[PDB]
RNA sequence: AUGGUUUGGCACCUCGAUGUCGGCUCGUCGCAUCCUGGGGCUGGAGCAGGUCCCAAGGGUUGGGCUGUUCGCCCAUUAAAGCGGCACGCGAGCUGGGUUUAGAACGUCGUGAGACAGUUCGGUCUCUAUCCGCCGCGCGCGUCAGAAGCUUGAGGAAACCUGUCCCUAGUACGAGAGGACCGGGACGGACGAACCUCUGGUAUACCAGUUGUCCCACCAGGGGCACGGCUGGAUAGCCACGUUCGGACAGGAUAACCGCUGAAAGCAUCUAAGCGGGAAACCUCUUCCAAGACCAGGCUUCUCACCCUCUAGGAGGGAUAAGGCCCCCCGCAGACCACGGGAUUGAUAGACCAGACCUGGAAGCCUAGUAAUAGGUGCAGGGAACUGGCACUAACCGGCCGAAAACUUAC
């Protein structure tokens, strides 16, 4: 049902259509995910599947994490992340220790990709919330590019929690919805997506069946 | 990439040489006009005995721009200087020709006559 | 390491004629009208390449009536009926950036001997 | 601007309450027959026997 | 290397270029040199570049080193002794060691030296 | 009758100081709604209107003129809303007039001067203590201690829409003209993300070039002159660049439309019942989120050696799981924090190989008296890009960090 997969962005590229067009595409190497736990509603509170993927040297991995993986019966994975199900139908088809691969996706199915955004560091208001720059001549006095007035005056006599002003932006979870899939790899776990997904080369991206369209 | 107060070359036999961009039609606070957009231009200088004298206000369809214009295969095409064409309510050009190449997007835009009588379409 | 060399191959078209920045060429734009295809003619000056696995990437551009015109297309373009690079050529670089401003007797594209 | 009043003794000292120094753990190295004290920042040079420690 | 990210060390391209040229000159003229560790990390690329260029001794290469360091004495010594002296080893000709923080401004200090083991 | 918004009255607060109109940036709220949404009636054939009711989710021009607010004008859009917010906002900016000191014009005055008449120029200070707010951290508690994964109370974000084709020139209309509901496609503005394309930037890349100084001479190079001036571009960052989004659906409703229905043999949308009914609400979409003190749930690891005090409790050690520091650093970053790695290793830097850019190195040789041209040759040189390389640097490792309990059922 609400399947899911983790994967990495290693670059991004464009392909040349049989439709005869040209489409930019991002390289999301979807290594084979491994199910290391089950979320049965009756005994946990909901339905969902635990997922992990990757490779880490055993001395690089924490002892409790290694023990948990061993109890799971799968090799160590670089990180851990689990996706939710929508019904026990898909639940019954998942089983601890099972290996999951990119095969699960049939071409033509819209997808959703989400992951940490780029690291922008602390950002000025103009860049952050798309303000407009003041008059840079005609006599600005060290105010060429600052926010400006900030609220009412003695009424409300405050500054209205929620006002969009300077604050370190980027580097947080973000999702892009309704991205057309373009080519599903089988032999070496690769997946090509139109557009430019958020993240960074070598970043971590989680893909799932698209929500809006299907 | 045609904006308010932008100079335009005329690519037609009306008798117009330089015109001003009045605006980009069909958009609330619309901000750019590239090839294919029906925009409104005023005549700044024209042929003495031309068909339209300066100061008239007429609608134009931009055809030639110095900004690249995309097309399906990622094609980006740059021209030497912006060029417009004079047109009226029926969307029939007020001239009878075009000098210099033009862009295929006009065919899509359904201004069949322009591209049909153009010297060459690219 | 461009882990997509092997997915590039799955669609990479064979028989890739060489083309250099600053060659004279032609292209065909298969366009459909009234549910019908056709072939046309066009000349250009490939200004830049960007080779990318299957992302080897470039355009074309001609001149006429004292003006320029381009086309951007694949190295393995399924739209280009044939990338008939007219005469092999070189230029001061692999990419003609100052070609946007040379006029009259300034902006051509050299032919090697 | 300026302050409207004196900030209480307690308030000033509270603000001060987290500005202090810290002490690390030292390291000894047995080279040339002597054991000297060097932060692990230096341990390899200490072993080799060129670090200028009085 | 990778560029000096923040407000670069000295505050001007010319100043950095010079400072580094003189630093390398001193480093080769002496064989060991104590300076602020950050300058040591920044210098390492330049000394390694010069050592590699010395790797092969020819007219072109020595003209190269002259243009780069502008000291005929140090160029001579580099091409006559160090160059051949490091033919066998490949990359990593200098070693950075930190020392006590300087007293004048507490700035971290590191002693830098060419690997004299081989 | 309502609101407190315009012109007003009172002088209660402020003359040991409450800065005034516009513009800029930024907004926030109400709804007497401008469009978009749903209805009733028409003097509603249709389209297109008029009017009133519900509805504040979102959006709501740019220029010429004047200091202007306003207003007219031009030309667009669905619209170019009305207001409240110290006639929002100078410890955020402007000083254009209002509002000092000069001068002048007309006018009043014999006069000095004056004129809510006009005309020209005329210093706008503050390093944020507290509240507030946008972010990021420290400490502690969550009842043995740790690494992870979460559920989700509970907040936040978004919510706009034009044009064209099909139904169909059919219903309607004499004709002219031209439907409703419903799909499909392509657009504008806005937002999120990204560097593949196109471009911008490019100060360790390269080259050309003027002057000069220097390197013994030249040949060659370097310093300086905004990088000396220029032309190119690596990566990274970014927008004009490209991808995506606004939903569908569901529940209970507004206005409104109803069915069966007596009070009142009828009638009656209603007081019993049952239904439909909108960008409005709650969910649906995305983000934050167990400091949610009601501190949640699920895994895995260390789970028993002491002493002592005067045995009541408490004081002095043992440690492992793990954490910290340390080192090398990152597309993570103000410091912090976060991520990666620390020999049994690719984190960085050199190295090799390549790509990339520059576009033909120097030297020698030949032709020309020369300035030069060609060969040596796809030359040389080469930051941030791709793979591998222990060659250098990251360790014979120190330090923090193990269960009072009570009651009940089984
Ligand atoms: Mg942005
Ligand atoms: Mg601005
Ligand atoms: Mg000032
Ligand atoms: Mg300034
Ligand atoms: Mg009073
Ligand atoms: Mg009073
Ligand atoms: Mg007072
Ligand atoms: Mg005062
Ligand atoms: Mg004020
Ligand atoms: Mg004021
Ligand atoms: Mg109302
Ligand atoms: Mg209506
Ligand atoms: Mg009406
Ligand atoms: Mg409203
Ligand atoms: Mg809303
Ligand atoms: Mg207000
Ligand atoms: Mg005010
Ligand atoms: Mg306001
Ligand atoms: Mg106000
Ligand atoms: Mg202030
Ligand atoms: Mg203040
Ligand atoms: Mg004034
Ligand atoms: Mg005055
Ligand atoms: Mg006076
Ligand atoms: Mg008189
Ligand atoms: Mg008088
Ligand atoms: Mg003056
Ligand atoms: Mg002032
Ligand atoms: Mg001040
Ligand atoms: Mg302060
Ligand atoms: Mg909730
Ligand atoms: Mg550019
Ligand atoms: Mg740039
Ligand atoms: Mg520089
Ligand atoms: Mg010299
Ligand atoms: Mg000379
Ligand atoms: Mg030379
Ligand atoms: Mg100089
Ligand atoms: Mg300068
Ligand atoms: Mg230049
Ligand atoms: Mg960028
Ligand atoms: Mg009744
Ligand atoms: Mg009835
Ligand atoms: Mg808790
Ligand atoms: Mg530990
Ligand atoms: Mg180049
Ligand atoms: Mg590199
Ligand atoms: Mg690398
Ligand atoms: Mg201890
Ligand atoms: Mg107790």
């Amino acid at each position: 049902a609400r399947k899911g997969i983790l994967g990495t962005k290693l670059g991004m590229t464009q392909v040349f259509d049989e439709n005869n067009k040209v489409v930019p595409v991002t390289v999301v190497k979807a290594g084979p995910n491994v199910v290391t736990r089950i979320r049965t509603t009756e005994r946990d509170g909901y339905s969902a599947v635990q997922l992990a993927y990757g490779e880490i040297s055993p001395r690089k991995v924490i002892k409790p994490v290694a023990g948990q993986f061993a109890a799971a019966g799968v090799n160590p994975r670089r990180h851990v992340a689990e996706l939710r199900l929508d019904d026990e139908a898909a639940v019954a088809e998942y089983e601890v220790g099972q290996e999951l691969t990119a095969e699960i996706f049939s071409d033509g199915a819209y997808v959703d990709v989400t992951g940490t955004s780029k690291g922008k560091g602390f950002a000025g208001t103009m860049k952050r919330h798309g303000f407009r720059g003041q008059g840079a001549a005609h006599g600005a006095q060290a105010v060429h590019r600052r926010p400006g007035s900030i609220g009412g005056c003695a009424t409300p006599g405050r500054v209205f929690k929620g006002t969009r002003m300077s604050g370190r932006m980027g580097n947080d979870r973000v999702t892009t919805q309704n991205l057309k899939v373009h080519k599903v790899d089988a032999e070496n776990g690769v997946l090509l997506i139109k557009g430019a997904i958020p993240g960074r080369n070598g970043g971590l991206v989680v893909v799932r069946s698209a929500i809006k369209r299907g | 990439m045609i904006q308010q107060e932008s100079r335009l070359k005329v690519a037609d036999n009306t008798g117009a040489k330089e015109i001003l961009c009045i605006r980009v039609l069909g958009g609330s606070s619309r901000r750019y006009a590239g090839i294919g957009d029906v925009i409104v231009a005023t005549v700044k200088d024209a042929i003495p005995g031309g068909n339209v004298k300066r100061g008239d206000v007429v609608k134009a369809v931009v055809v030639r721009t110095v900004k690249e214009r995309r097309r399906a295969d990622g094609s980006y095409i740059k021209f030497d200087e912006n060029a417009a064409v004079i047109i009226k309510n029926d969307n029939d050009p007020r001239g009878t020709r075009i000098f210099g190449p033009v862009g295929r997007e006009l065919r899509e835009k359904k201004f069949m006559k322009i591209v049909s009588l153009a010297p060459e379409v690219l | 390491m461009n882990t997509l060399d092997f997915v590039d191959q799955a669609s990479l078209r064979d028989d890739i004629p060489t083309f250099s920045p600053g060659d004279t060429v032609n292209v065909h734009v298969k366009v459909i009208e009234g549910s019908k295809e056709r072939i046309q003619v066009f000349k250009g000056v490939v200004i830049r390449r960007q080779g990318g696995g299957i992302s080897e990437t470039f355009t074309v551009r001609k001149e006429s009536y004292g003006v320029g015109v381009e086309r951007t297309f694949p190295v393995h373009s399924p739209n280009i009926d044939h990338i008939d690079v007219l005469t092999r050529g070189d230029v001061r670089r692999a990419k003609l950036y100052y070609l946007r401003e040379l006029r009259g007797k300034k902006a051509k594209i050299k032919e090697k001997r | 601007a300026v302050p409207k009043r004196r900030m209480s003794r307690a308030n000033t000292r509270s603000r001060r309450a987290q500005w202090k120094a810290e002490a690390p753990g030292l390291v000894t190295v047995s080279v040339a027959g002597q054991q000297r004290k060097v932060p692990r920042r230096l341990l390899k040079a200490a072993r080799l026997g060129l670090v200028d420690l009085d | 290397p990778k560029p000096t990210k923040g407000p670069r060390l000295g505050g001007s391209s010319s100043h950095q270029s010079a400072l580094l040229a003189n630093l390398a000159t001193s480093l080769f003229e002496h064989g060991r040199i104590k300076t602020t560790e950050p300058k040591a990390r920044a210098l390492r690329p330049y000394a390694e570049k010069l050592i590699t260029h010395a790797k092969k001794g020819a007219l072109h290469n020595r003209r190269e080193v002259m243009k780069k360091i502008r000291d005929k004495d140090v160029v001579h010594t580099l091409f006559a002794e160090i160059g051949p002296f490091y033919a066998d080893r490949n990359g990593g000709y200098t070693r950075i060691i930190k020392v006590e923080n300087r007293k004048g401004d507490n700035a971290p200090m590191a002693v830098i030296e060419l690997v004299r083991e081989k």
